[PDB]
RNA sequence: UUAAUUGGAUUCAACGCCGGGAACCUCACCGGGGGCGACGGCAGGAUGAAGGCCAGGCUGAAGGUCUUGCCGGACGCGCCGAG
């Protein structure tokens, strides 16, 4: 079924297509290269290294080292 | 050719007062009546925050509610419906009467 | 290296009816379409159109932020606001069922400086 | 018409559209059973309600 | 000021230049657009030769 | 309307009747002042008493009532004076034209002058 | 850190607490735009005060202001008290 395909509705062709490896990766690529062409907030938000799904990052998210006062 | 009689009230004693009343003046005449059945409570609860601002120790208070009821059948005869259509009820008393 | 959206070039796209263009935006647009345009957003689509007829040649801004890009307004710059000044925007063939807000940040991306006083247990 | 922009928009859902009826505070407000009175005043007007505190 | 003219009135004949708004009886005065019939209170698309 | 314009002399009935008669309906009845409102009272007929004053400069808003005199039956009269004539009928200002429609017990003066005024010109 | 990231509470007895799960409202913060002075009296005002508009500019959008010219009839923030 058209359903269950993991790139229904393909941004190229229109059709509904799956794909493997190495092709996957270099679609998912595409995919946010376009977002940060376009400067839209997602791109910057892939671009900082930062949640792009609307989270909250004062508490969690942390990954560095304590800083001292 | 029954009539039934619904009553409710947040006093027990002016209900228990009402029923008699009508039961006394189906006594009064040849009419078989279906003695007072007592409905389940309703009970109204509500808790809230003590406390105006938020400091301290959160307690609460729970404020009840209770209303109490009784359903009475009658059969409809007007010897026996113009004596209890002309009796008033304590101001606290829902009375209502339907023809069934 | 040309531009297609489901297949279709920009051309094709801009003869096609609103209801038509529906079905190949996602959901959320499809909805948002389908519910019709809110009265400002109106007024702001009455000045586009006015401005490709090749009348109004000045500035247009807007507080029009959930407006949706659609392929007539590709080629013009449009200033958005951000909640104390308009910022350019200028409309790409990728743009086509973003909103302009997301095109124009609301706040300046942080560097830190140096933890204060109470920033630590024994800071304080 | 200037009396036009001093006039409030009729709201019909949000913390904006329910008022307190005895002091017109919004937000904690009781909506059980029809009440609209906030938490602060529920308190003590309760007894003249009808209310009590048994357990 | 005051602005009460452009009625053309002789020694002792009136009619007035600007029509009244058919919606009303006479008395009201319309603008002097030229394009159109402004009516000041209700409006028109008439196209005034 | 205006001193300037020979109509007929100052008839000391006319002024009797066309000022000592509004007092006692002032209490009883309605008052529009100003020519703009009344042109439109005279034109449409509204007003009942026509009452115009010799005080508008120049004949650019007086030359609408004579004129239109002969339209209507518009009973009409003049005031010698402008500072009383609100004080008569309205308010303390200088008033031009105080129209009055069906003044209450006002009648029997009010259509033995208007007689008058009709056999003396029109 | 920021244009603003509104404010209260800091041992037990502050920190899923202020019934505080804020898209608008809530809202107190920030950028921008409009509106409001019963009552006493001053300039004023029917030779019409204050107030209200079809159209098109300015504008995020607006008879808010403006332009074009229509409206209505009695109070009067251009001023001092006062609320
Ligand atoms: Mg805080
Ligand atoms: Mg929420
Ligand atoms: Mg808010
Ligand atoms: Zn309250």
């Amino acid at each position: 079924p058209r359903w269950a395909v993991n790139r229904p509705k393909d941004y190229e062709t229109g059709r509904d297509l799956h794909l493997i490896t190495a092709k996957l990766d270099m679609a998912i690529r595409e995919d946010i290269m376009r977002l940060r062409r376009i400067r839209a907030y997602r791109g910057i938000r892939h671009e900082l290294g930062l949640p792009v799904r609307g989270q909250r990052t004062r508490s969690n998210f942390r990954r560095g080292q304590t800083v001292g006062v | 050719q029954k009539a039934r009689i619904k009553l409710a009230s947040t006093n027990v004693r002016s209900l228990e007062e009402v029923a008699n009343q009508i039961k006394q003046i189906a006594e009064r005449t040849g009419v078989r009546m279906s003695g007072p059945i007592p409905l389940p409570t309703k009970r109204i609860r509500i808790v809230t925050r003590k406390s105006p601002d938020g400091e301290g120790s959160a307690t609460f208070d729970r404020w009840e509610l209770r209303i109490h009821k009784r359903l009475i059948d009658i059969e409809a005869d007007e010897r026996a419906m113009r004596q209890i259509m002309r009796i008033r009820v304590p101001e606290d008393v829902t009375i209502e009467i339907e023809l069934i | 290296k040309e531009f297609r959206y489901r297949g279709y070039t920009l051309e094709q796209l801009m003869n096609m009816s609103l209801e038509e263009l529906a079905k190949l935006l996602p959901a959320r647009q499809r909805r948002s379409l389908k519910r019709g345009l809110t009265p400002e957003q109106k007024k702001l689509l009455r000045k586009i159109r006015l401005a490709k007829k090749g009348k109004y040649n000045k500035p247009i801004r807007t507080h029009c932020r959930d407006m949706i890009v659609l392929p007539e307004m590709v080629g013009l710059t449009i200033y958005v606001h951000n909640g104390k000044e308009f910022v350019p925007v200028e409309i790409k063939p990728e743009m086509i069922g973003h909103y302009l807000g997301e095109f124009a940040p609301t706040r300046k991306r942080v560097q830190h400086g140096a933890p204060g006083i109470g920033a630590t247990r024994s800071s304080m | 018409a200037k009396a036009d922009y001093n006039k409030r928009k009729p709201r019909k859902f949000g913390k904006g559209a329910r008022r307190c009826i005895r002091c017109g505070q919004y937000g904690p407000i009781i909506r059980i059973h029809g009440l609209m009175l906030c938490r602060h005043c529920f308190r003590e007007v309760a007894p003249k309600l009808g209310f009590r505190k048994y357990e | 000021g005051q602005k009460w003219k452009l009625y053309i009135v002789k020694d002792g004949k009136v009619i007035r230049k600007n029509k009244f708004c058919p919606r009303c009886g006479p008395g009201v005065f319309m603008a002097d657009h030229g394009d159109r019939w402004a009516c000041g209170r209700c409006g028109y698309t008439e196209w005034k030769k | 309307a205006k001193p300037s314009y020979v109509k007929f002399e100052v008839p000391k009935e006319l002024a009797e009747k066309a000022l000592q008669a509004v007092e006692i309906a002032r209490d009883t009845g309605k008052i529009r002042k100003g020519t703009n409102e009344t042109t439109k009272a005279v034109e449409r007929g509204q007003a009942k008493l026509v009452i115009i004053a010799e005080d508008v400069d120049p004949e650019e808003i007086v030359a609408h009532l004579p004129p239109l005199c002969e339209e209507k039956e518009i009973p009409y009269i003049y005031v010698p004076s402008k500072k009383e004539l609100g004080a008569a009928a309205g308010i303390e200002v200088a008033a031009a034209s105080v129209a009055i429609i069906e003044p209450g017990k006002a009648r029997d003066l009010v259509e033995e002058i208007a007689m008058k005024v009709r056999e003396l010109m029109k």
